C-alpha cells in the first residue's frame, strides 16, 4: 500500500505527527501519511530539501517550505502548480477560506505553487513578575532591561542574533518599520540606500541592532543566539524579555507542568495530575489549560512588537509554511488529496490549540472555543493587517545569505560603512556573482 | 627505584585520564536528567535511562545502525579481496616499477573529499544511481583499498614463502598442500586487515552526508548530525548525548577486544 | 637405498653444478665441504626436486630421476633454518608428513612417540614451535625427516644455529641415527673440522666442479691439490712457495735436504724450477725437546716466537719466515676467506714445553709429514 | 621473466580498474565541469566559459579567508599533534608497568566516531553547561569569538588525531635497537641528545610519512568545524566553502572549480614532501 | 685505571652481583666466564653505570665510580651486536664521542685518521654503513673506543657475533690492539677456548659471585672444583664416584695405584667418604706405544670403541660403561648442554694410533696429572 512522505521542519514535528495520525485514520485504505524531518534552521531546512530534488529522489512527495523561497522553486520548475489535480480541488481549497496575505505569498506569477497551512508574526514576551507595561520602543526596552541589570535581575534581551536567514527577519522588520526596504517592488534592483531617507532608515536600524548587541549586562552569546535559544533563555529565567515567534506559549506551560520551571510550580497541583500525554506532549483538558494559563498570566505574558519610532506600530515581517507537491514523486494525484486533508479546517484547530502555530483558516479566529484556547490570537490578526513581506524574487535566498554574512558578528559594525557594505553584498547577490561563505 | 616507579605510576594514570574523560563526559551528560542539564557538575546526580529509552522509541536509529553495519561489511569484504589480490602481487611478484603501484595508493588514501563530492554528485552516481547503497559503497571502497593494500602487504612480507617450499616437499600438489598449510597463517592477518578497514570506512562524514538523504543509506554519523532533539520542548543536549553514546557503543567494545592485531596491523608488525 | 648422479649441470645469469658426478651407497653419510657460493644448497635442491638438471642425470638406484616430477625423488630433507609450521603443536609438526601420506592415527601415535623418544621432545611435544629451545626446534626438523622411513636423508648443515658445545653433541646424535637408519645420505657444510666428526666420504668443490672426493682420513693424508689440502684439518698448513732446488727445497732458516725416499721419486720425472711446499703445524717439534736420532736430523732452525698460548693441554706457537708469498696456484683461492701475513707460520708443542712469547725458539721438522705441489698448478706431486 | 609478470599484471588489474574510473575520472570530469556556466537548478541549458570560474575563486575574498584558515589550523594542529604524539608514543613504548592498560586507552580517541568526539567538545565549551566552560569567568562567551573558536577547533582535532600519529611514530621508533641508546648514554649524551642527536636522525622516513599523512588529513577537515561552529563567524575551512557553493547555492561550475583548486593545492603540498624531503613509502 | 671493585649486592627480588669483588689492575686483560645468566653483563653494566652500586664500592683513579653517573662511569665499552649508527658516515661513527666531547676539527681529523689506520678502515671511513657491511663494521664499533684512548675498557664479546673462521684474524688484531695500547681491558664469554686465547687472567662465576679466578694455565692445571674443571679445558674429564680406596682408585675398566704423594692429601684431612675421581681426555695414550721404564705404571686397559675423531693432526675416541654415576654436587650444570650421558667418556690418542670402531680400543694413562675431588662440595684435592 502506498505511503506519502510528508516533509516538515523539525520544530513542529509532534504537531504534524498528530495531524498525520488524524489524516491516516480518516483516509481509510487509500494510502498512509508519514512525517519526515528536515533540520531546525531556516536555511538548512532548504539545504536538505533542495538536495532531494537536485538528485531525483522518489521518497519526496509533500513538502512544507518557508514563505520566503517559493519563487525559486517555481522558476526552477519544481513544486508543480495547484492547477494539476485530477480532482481540480487544490486550487479552490487554497483560495477558499485563508487569510489573504499568506495566500499571496504562494503564487510566483499569478499561478499558485503551494497551499498555506501556518502563519506567524512576532510578539514581545515579558516577565510581568518583574516589569511594568511592555516597553513599546526599542529605546524603552533597553531602558527597562538596564533598570533590571542595575537591580541585578534577568537583563538579557534574547533577540534572534545569529549569522543566518532567521536573523534577516529581525533586521528587515527594523528597515521596513523605519520606512526602507531591501529590494525595489519589481525585484529588479537594490534599494537599501536609494534615497537619503532610506540612508536614515538603515543607519537607524543598524544603530538599534548595535545598541542591543552591545548594551551593558547583555547575554554573552548574543552573536550566536538562534531562535530556539530565545525560548529557552526566557524559560531558564535568564531573560526578562524576548522577541520570539507565536509559539512560546505552550512550551512554557508544558515546561511548568512536567516539573521544570521554578517560577511556575504547576507540577505541584493535583488538577494537572495526568494532564500531560503518555506520548510526552502536553495536551491538557479545557479546565487544565485554563488553570495553567490563569496561574501563568500574572508572571509571564506578551504584547505587540516594539516600534522604531515612539508611535509607529511596526511593519513586522511575515512568516509561515506553504505545503507543495514535489516534481519527482511517481504518483502525485494522491499527494494532492494528502495536501487537501492535511490543511483540513478541523485538522488545523489542533495545530494552534496545542501545536502553538497560528492556523490560516479565517473562521478559527472568530470561533469562541479557539479564541478561548489560543489567547494570543487577536495580536497576530492585528499585525497581519500591516505585516511586511520579504521581497518575493528567486534571488531572495542568495541575497539574504549575503546580507546576513555582511553582519557576521551582530556587534562590531560601523553603521555608516556597514550600510554601504550591505548595499554592495546585496547588489552582488542580485547580480548572482561570487561565493556564499 | 620507588620514586621513579611512582613517577611512572603517575604518568600512566595521567595518560589514561586524558584519553577517557572526554568520553565519560558524553556518558554523564547523557545520563544527567534534564534538571541536571545546565548544572555544571561533571559528577552526575539522579541519573536516568529516559534519554536512551527515547532513542529506541521510534524507528529513527534502527535503519542508521543497520545501514552502517551493512555498508561496513560489504565495503570491508570487497576492499579485503581486491586489496589482498593486489597485496600478493605487490609482495610476491617483483615486476618493474612496482614502487609506483604502492606509492599512488597511499596518496589517494589521503585525497580531499570536498574535491570528489562535486563531480560525483553531478554524475550518473547521483543523477542516474543516487541514494541506494552502491552510491556510497563505490566511493567508500576507494578510500578503503589503500589501507587494505598497506596492511595486507605488511602481512605478506611477514609470511615466509619458503614454508611453501617445505610444503612442496611434504608431498607435491599445491591444491592440497598450500591450501592446508598457508591458510592458518594467513587468517590472523586478513581478519586484522578486515577489522581496520571496517573501522576506517565507518566515519567519512562528507560523502556519507552529501550522497544519501533517505531512511535507506543515512548511516550512523549522518543520523546524529541531522538529529537535534527527541522531543518538542525538552532541552535537546541529553538526547543528543544519548544518541552519541548509542552510536559509539559498538566500536569501543570492538577495538577493546582486538588490540594486539590493531596495533600490529598499523605498525606493520613492529609492536 | 643407494643413489648415483653423472655429467650434471646447472645455470644462472653461472654453471653452479657444472659436470658433477657421484655414487651414494647404503649407509653413506656423504659430507659436501667447501667455500660459500659453490652449488651447495642448489645441488641438494636439484636432488630434492626443487631445482632443474640442465644436462646429465640422477639415479635413486630404482630409476633415473632427473626426468621425474618433485613427487618422490629425495624425500626427507631437513632445513638449515629449522623451518616449521608454528600454529600446530610439536607432536602435530612431527606427525604431519605421515598424516599427509594418510598414515592411520594409531600408527601416528606409535611413530610420533618413538620419534619424540629418539629426539629431546618427549615432554615438550604438546607445545607449539617457537615456544621451545633451538636444539629441540632443530630436533623437530630432524623428526620431520625421521618419521617418513625415507629412501634417503638430506641434512642442509643442520648444526647451523647451535653453539659449538651443542654442535658436537648433536653431531653424535645425527651419527647414531644415520647408522641406525642405514640410509644413503648427504650433509653440506663450510666447517672443515665439523666435517671430520662424522660421515663416510667427504666431497669438495671449487664452485661446480669436484676438486676431490673420498673418506676423510684418505682426504687428509692424500689430498690431490693445494686448495683441498689447505682447506682440510684444523691447523692450517704452513705453505712456502719456493725455489725447487736440487738438494730439495732450500728454505733459508733450515733447508730441506730431501732424502731419496722422495727425491728419487721426484727424479722419475723432469724436476720443476719452483714449487709450493706444505707442512702441518702438528708435524713441528721444539728442537730443545724430543729424543733419539730425530733430535739431530729434524731439519732444525731457530726463530723469535711472535706469540704462544696453551689451548689447555698443548701450546700453539707462532713464528715468521721467508718464502715467495706473493704468487699462487691453489692458495690465494683459500686466502679469499682467510689467509694473510704470509710470513706467519705456526707449530704445536705439548703444555709440558717451557717455551714462551718473545724469545728465540728452536724448531724441528721431518720429511715424513712434508707435502709438495706445482707452483704452476697447485696439483700435488706426492699423491693423486 | 614473463610468466610471473603476466600473473602479476592480471592480479593488479582489478586495483587499477577500481582506483582510476573512481578517482582520476571523477577529477577529470571535475576539470571539464569547471569550464561551464552550469547551475544545478536549470540543467536544460548550460554554456562553456574559458576561465571565469577559476578567476572568481582566485579573487573572491571568501575563498582566501577560508583557505588561509585551513593552512593555519593545519600547521598549528599538526605541530601540536606531532609533539604530543611523540611524547605519547614514548610513554606507551617505555612505561615499566603492564602496558596493555595504556595501549587500551590510547586506541580509544583513535577509534571513536569523529562526530561523537565533537559534540563532547561542543558542550564542554558552552557556558553554564560544560564542566570546562563553567570554570571560565562570567561574560567570557567562550565559543563565539573567532580566535577562541579556532582554538576549540584545534583542541578537538589534536585530541582526535594525535593517537594515530603516536602509532605511526611508535612504528617508526620501536625498530631502534636499545644498544644504540646504551652507547649514546655511556658516551654521555643524556636524554636530550639521546633524542636529538641519536634517535631522530634514524627515524626520518617514518616521521616524514607521519607528518605528511597528518598534514593532508588536517588540510581537508570538515566535520569538527561543521558540528562545532557550522562555518559561522567566518570560521569556515576550505572544504566547507566547497559545500555551501554546491548545496546552499547551486552553481556547480564554481563548486567544481573549488573542487579542482583544493585538489591541486593538496597535490603541491604532497610534492614538497615527495621531492624536497623525499618522504618515500614505509 | 685502578679497577678495584667490592661487595656487589645487586640481588633482585635472586642472587645477582651478590658477593662479587674484583681487585683488577693497570694494563691487565681479564676474561669473565661461566654459564649464561650469572650476572656477567649485569656486573659490566654496574661498571658502566647502567646500574648504580647497591653495596660496597666501584673505584678507578681517585673516584667513587660506584656513586658516579652512567656518562663516563666506564670510559670505554664495545657491544656484541656491533652497535653502529646507520644514518652516519663510518668516519662520523668513529668521531661521535669526540664531537660529543666537542674536540676541535683538526684534532678530530688527525685522531679519526689515526684510528682508521690502527684498524684497516682508511678506504671505508668515507662510506655509509650497510654499504660498509658487518665484516668491516665489527672493526668500526671498536674504533669508537679508540678515539678516547680510554682509561678502562669493556669488550663485551665481539668475536662470537662473527663467523668462526674470521675470529683467527679478529682475535689476533684485538690482541695486537691491546699490545699497541698498553692499557686495562675486560672481556666476557660463555666458552673456555675464547677465554684461554689472548687472556691474561680468567674469572669464573655463578649466581652473582666468583667461583674461582687467576692465570688461565693455573685455572686449567689447578681447578677450585670439578664443575670449574668441566668449564675450563672444554674436553672435560671422565668423572666417577667412589666410597674409599686404601692405595689409589678403582674404575669401570681397571684400577690406579699412582704414588703416596696424592694419597697423603686424601689422608691429609677428614674426607675419606664418598669421593670423585676425575681424569682428563688428555693424559691418555694408545697401549701399543709409550712402553719402556714407565710401562709398569702406565696402567693399561681396554674398552670397545663406538666412534672416533680422525683428522690426523691428532686422534681421539669415545668410550662407555654401565653404572649409577648420575651423582652431582653441582656437575649437572655442566652436563645439561653438551654431550649428555651418565656413562659417556672420551680419550685423546696420538696420530700414530691405528685403532678403529667396532673393536676393543686398548689404552694407557699418564700418572703425572691423575686427580681426585670432594663428592660433597666438588672441591679439587690435588691443586685448587
Ligand atoms: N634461483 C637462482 N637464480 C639465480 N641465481 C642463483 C639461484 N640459485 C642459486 N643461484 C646462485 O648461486 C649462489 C648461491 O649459492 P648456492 O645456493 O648454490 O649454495 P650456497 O648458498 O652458496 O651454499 P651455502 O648454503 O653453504 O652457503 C648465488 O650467488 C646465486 O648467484
Ligand atoms: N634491568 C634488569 N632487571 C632485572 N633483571 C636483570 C636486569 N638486568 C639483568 N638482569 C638479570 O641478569 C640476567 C641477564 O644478564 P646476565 O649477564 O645475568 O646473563 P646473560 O646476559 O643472559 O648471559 P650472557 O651474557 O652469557 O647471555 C637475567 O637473568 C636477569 O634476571
Ligand atoms: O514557527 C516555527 C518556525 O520558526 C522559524 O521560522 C520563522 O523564522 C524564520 C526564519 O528562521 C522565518 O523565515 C519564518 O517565516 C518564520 O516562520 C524557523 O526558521 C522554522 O524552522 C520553524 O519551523
Amino acid at each position: 500500500g502506498i505511503v506519502i512522505n510528508y516533509y516538515t521542519p523539525a520544530n513542529e514535528e509532534a504537531t504534524f505527527k498528530a495531524v498525520a495520525n488524524r489524516c491516516n485514520e480518516q483516509l481509510g485504505g487509500r494510502f498512509q501519511i508519514a512525517q519526515r524531518n528536515l533540520p531546525k534552521g531556516a536555511d538548512d531546512q532548504r539545504l536538505q530539501l533542495a538536495r532531494r530534488l537536485t538528485g531525483n529522489d522518489k521518497s519526496l512527495d509533500v513538502m512544507a517550505l518557508d514563505v520566503v523561497w517559493t519563487a525559486e522553486f517555481a522558476e526552477a520548475g519544481w513544486a508543480v502548480p495547484l492547477s494539476e489535480d485530477p480532482a481540480g480541488l487544490a486550487e479552490a481549497d487554497a483560495t477558499e477560506n485563508t487569510l489573504p496575505g499568506p495566500l499571496e505569498t504562494a503564487r510566483w506569477q499569478d499561478e499558485l505553487y503551494a497551499a498555506p497551512i501556518t502563519t506567524n508574526t512576532q510578539l514581545l514576551w515579558y516577565r510581568a513578575d518583574l516589569m511594568p507595561a511592555p516597553p513599546t520602543t526599542w529605546d524603552g526596552m533597553l531602558d527597562e532591561a538596564n533598570r533590571l541589570y542595575r537591580e541585578g535581575g534577568p537583563s538579557w534581551i534574547a533577540v534572534q542574533g545569529k549569522q543566518y536567514e532567521g536573523m534577516v527577519v529581525w533586521f528587515n522588520t527594523l528597515l521596513q518599520s523605519a520606512g526602507g526596504q531591501v529590494l525595489s517592488d519589481d525585484g529588479q534592483r537594490v534599494t537599501l540606500t536609494d534615497t537619503p531617507e532610506h540612508r536614515a532608515a538603515t543607519v537607524k536600524a543598524l544603530r538599534i541592532i548595535k545598541s542591543v548587541a552591545t548594551a551593558p549586562g547583555a547575554d554573552p552569546s548574543i552573536t550566536q543566539t538562534d531562535e530556539n535559544t530565545a525560548r529557552l533563555a526566557l524559560e531558564q529565567g535568564k531573560a526578562a524579555l524576548e522577541v520570539n515567534w507565536p509559539y512560546v506559549l505552550p512550551s512554557l506551560l508544558e515546561n511548568a507542568v512536567k516539573g521544570g520551571v521554578s517560577f511556575l510550580p504547576l507540577d505541584g497541583d493535583p488538577a494537572l495530575q495526568g494532564s500531560i500525554n503518555d506520548v510526552g506532549t502536553f495536551s491538557p483538558t479545557d479546565e487544565q489549560f485554563d488553570i495553567a494559563f490563569d496561574a501563568s498570566k500574572k508572571v509571564f505574558g506578551f504584547a505587540p512588537y516594539p516600534g522604531v519610532n515612539p508611535d509607529e506600530p511596526a511593519r513586522v515581517t511575515l512568516g509561515g509554511l506553504n505545503l507543495a507537491v514535489a516534481s519527482t514523486s511517481q504518483h502525485k494525484a494522491e499527494a494532492f488529496e494528502a495536501i487537501r486533508c492535511l490543511r483540513n479546517v478541523e485538522n488545523q484547530r489542533y495545530t494552534s490549540i496545542e501545536g502553538g502555530l497560528p492556523a490560516v483558516r479565517t473562521s478559527l479566529y472568530d470561533d469562541p472555543a479557539f479564541q478561548k484556547k489560543y489567547p494570543q490570537y487577536e495580536i497576530i490578526r492585528q499585525q497581519l493587517t500591516n505585516a511586511a513581506v520579504r521581497p518575493a524574487t528567486p534571488v531572495y535566498q542568495a541575497v539574504s545569505t549575503r546580507m546576513s554574512a555582511t553582519l557576521a558578528p551582530i556587534s562590531d559594525i560601523d553603521p555608516e560603512r556597514t550600510a554601504d557594505e550591505l548595499t554592495e553584498a546585496v547588489q552582488k547577490a542580485i547580480d548572482g556573482k561570487g561565493l556564499i561563505p | 627505584d620507588a620514586r621513579r616507579a611512582t613517577w611512572w605510576s603517575v604518568v600512566n594514570i595521567l595518560v589514561i585520564v586524558y584519553a577517557l574523560i572526554p568520553v565519560l563526559w558524553i556518558l554523564s551528560l547523557s545520563l544527567k536528567p534534564t534538571s541536571s542539564v545546565k548544572d555544571g557538575k561533571l559528577i552526575p546526580t539522579e541519573i536516568t535511562f529516559a534519554n536512551y529509552k527515547a532513542i529506541f522509541s521510534g524507528d529513527a536509529f534502527t535503519s542508521a545502525l543497520f545501514n552502517s553495519i551493512g555498508i561496513g561489511l560489504i565495503t570491508t569484504i570487497i576492499a579485503v579481496v581486491i586489496g589482498g589480490m593486489a597485496a600478493y602481487a605487490v609482495a610476491r611478484l617483483q615486476f618493474p616499477g612496482k614502487q609506483l603501484l604502492i606509492g599512488v595508493a597511499l596518496l589517494i588514501a589521503m585525497f580531499p573529499h570536498i574535491s570528489l563530492v562535486t563531480p560525483i554528485f553531478n554524475m550518473w552516481r547521483g543523477i542516474g544511481l543516487f541514494d541506494t547503497w552502491p552510491g556510497l559503497i563505490i566511493p567508500y571502497i576507494t578510500f578503503a583499498l589503500p589501507l587494505a593494500i598497506y596492511t595486507l602487504s605488511a602481512f605478506f612480507r611477514e609470511i615466509p614463502w619458503d614454508l611453501e617450499k617445505a610444503a612442496k616437499m611434504d608431498g607435491a600438489t599445491p591444491a592440497q598442500a598450500f591450501r592446508k598449510v598457508i591458510a592458518p597463517l594467513a587468517a590472523p592477518g586478513i581478519v586484522t586487515a578486515a577489522i581496520l578497514v571496517f573501522i576506517f570506512a565507518w566515519n567519512d562524514l562528507l560523502l556519507a552526508l552529501s550522497l544519501t538523504a533517505t531512511q535507506r543509506a543515512i548511516t550512523a554519523p549522518v543520523a546524529i548530525a541531522n538529529f537535534t532533539g527527541s522531543s518538542q520542548f525538552e532541552e535537546p543536549t541529553g538526547s543528543i548525548a544519548a544518541g552519541a553514546m548509542v552510536i559509539t557503543i559498538p566500536i569501543i567494545i570492538f577495538v577493546l577486544i582486538f588490540q594486539r592485531r590493531i596495533v600490529a596491523g598499523l605498525t606493520s608488525g613492529a609492536v | 637405498a643407494e643413489i648415483v648422479l653423472d655429467r650434471v649441470t646447472k645455470s644462472y645469469p653461472r654453471a653452479a653444478v657444472k659436470e658433477f658426478s657421484m655414487t651414494i651407497a647404503d649407509g653413506e653419510f656423504i659430507i659436501l665441504v667447501g667455500p660459500s657460493g659453490c652449488g651447495k644448497s642448489t645441488t641438494l635442491n636439484m636432488i630434492a626436486g626443487l631445482e632443474e638438471i640442465t644436462s646429465g642425470e640422477l639415479r635413486i638406484g630404482g630409476e633415473r630421476v632427473n626426468e621425474k616430477a618433485p613427487k618422490d625423488r629425495d624425500i626427507a630433507m631437513v632445513f638449515q633454518s629449522y623451518a616449521l609450521y608454528p600454529h600446530m603443536t610439536v607432536r602435530q609438526n612431527i606427525a604431519f608428513p605421515l598424516t599427509l601420506a594418510k598414515v592411520p592415527k594409531a600408527e601416528i601415535a606409535a611413530k610420533v612417540e618413538e620419534t619424540a623418544k629418539i629426539l629431546d621432545l618427549s615432554e615438550l611435544l604438546d607445545r607449539k614451535p617457537g615456544q621451545l629451545s633451538g636444539g629441540q626446534r632443530q630436533r623437530v626438523a630432524m623428526g620431520r625427516a625421521i618419521v617418513r622411513s625415507p629412501k634417503a636423508f638430506l641434512m642442509d648443515q643442520p648444526l647451523s644455529n647451535l653453539d659449538a658445545k651443542l654442535r658436537v653433541q648433536m653431531r653424535a646424535e645425527i651419527s647414531r641415527l644415520q647408522d641406525r637408519l642405514g640410509t644413503t645420505t648427504v650433509y653440506v657444510t663450510h666447517d672443515q673440522t665439523e666435517a671430520m666428526t662424522l660421515g663416510d666420504r667427504v666431497v669438495v668443490m671449487l664452485a661446480g666442479e669436484v676438486q676431490q672426493i673420498g673418506t676423510p682420513d684418505e682426504l687428509y693424508s692424500s689430498p690431490a691439490n693445494l686448495f683441498v689440502a689447505g682447506f682440510i684439518g684444523s691447523p692450517a698448513m704452513n705453505f712456502f712457495p719456493a725455489t725447487r732446488t736440487d738438494v730439495g727445497v732450500r728454505l733459508p732458516f733450515g733447508e730441506v735436504t730431501l732424502t731419496p725416499h722422495m727425491l728419487d721419486l721426484l727424479d722419475k720425472q723432469a724436476r720443476p724450477e719452483n714449487i709450493i711446499v706444505g707442512i702441518r703445524p702438528e708435524h713441528i717439534e721444539d728442537s730443545a725437546l724430543l729424543d733419539g736420532y730425530a733430535r739431530i736430523r729434524a731439519l732444525t732452525f731457530s726463530v723469535r716466537a711472535d706469540i704462544v698460548e696453551s689451548l689447555g693441554a698443548d701450546k700453539y706457537v707462532h713464528f715468521t719466515t721467508e718464502g715467495a708469498g706473493a704468487e699462487s696456484a691453489q692458495l690465494a683461492e683459500l686466502a679469499a676467506d682467510s689467509g694473510a701475513g704470509t710470513n706467519q707460520f705456526i707449530a704445536r708443542v705439548s703444555a709440558d714445553s717451557r717455551v714462551r712469547t718473545g724469545e728465540q725458539i728452536e724448531l724441528a721438522i721431518d720429511t715424513t709429514k712434508l707435502s709438495i705441489f706445482d707452483a704452476a698448478t697447485g696439483l700435488n706431486l706426492t699423491r693423486d | 621473466k614473463k610468466s610471473e609478470r603476466r600473473l602479476a599484471f592480471w592480479l593488479i588489474a582489478p586495483a587499477v580498474l577500481l582506483m582510476l574510473a573512481v578517482t582520476a575520472y571523477p577529477i577529470g570530469y571535475a576539470v571539464w565541469l569547471s569550464l561551464q556556466r552550469y547551475n544545478l537548478a536549470e540543467p536544460h541549458d548550460t554554456e562553456f566559459i574559458g576561465l571565469a570560474n577559476y578567476v572568481t575563486v582566485l579573487t573572491d575574498g571568501y575563498w582566501w579567508t577560508a583557505f588561509a584558515v585551513t593552512l593555519g589550523i593545519t600547521v598549528v594542529s599538526v605541530a601540536i599533534e606531532f609533539a604530543l604524539g611523540l611524547a605519547l608514543a614514548l610513554v606507551m613504548h617505555r612505561t615499566i608497568f603492564g602496558k596493555g592498560a595504556v595501549r587500551t586507552a590510547i586506541l580509544i580517541p583513535y577509534g571513536i566516531v569523529t562526530v561523537a568526539a565533537s559534540y563532547s567538545w561542543y558542550y564542554a565549551w558552552t557556558p553554564g553547561t560544560g564542566y570546562l566552560a563553567n570554570l571560565l569567568p562570567e561574560g567570557s562567551a567562550p565559543l563565539t569569538d573567532q580566535l577562541p573558536s579556532l582554538a576549540i577547533v584545534v583542541l578537538a582535532e589534536v585530541w582526535k588525531t594525535t593517537p594515530f600519529m603516536a602509532l605511526l611514530l611508535l612504528a617508526g621508533l620501536a625498530l631502534v635497537p636499545q644498544d644504540l641508546l646504551n652507547a649514546a648514554q655511556v658516551d654521555g649524551a643524556g636524554p636530550w641528545k639521546r633524542l636529538t642527536k641519536v634517535i631522530l636522525p634514524m627515524i626520518k622516513p617514518a616521521i616524514l610519512v607521519a607528518l605528511l599523512f597528518r598534514t593532508l588529513d588536517a588540510f581537508r577537515i570538515f566535520d569538527n568545524i561543521y558540528i562545532l561552529t557550522g562555518g559561522s563567524n567566518d570560521t569556515g575551512s576550505v572544504s566547507i566553502l566547497g559545500y555551501d557553493n554546491l548545496f546552499k547555492a547551486f552553481n556547480v561550475g564554481l563548486g567544481s572549480a573549488i573542487s579542482v583548486l583544493i585538489f591541486l593545492s593538496v597535490a603541491i603540498i604532497a610534492f614538497i614532501y615527495i621531492k624536497i624531503f623525499g618522504a618515500a613509502a614505509p
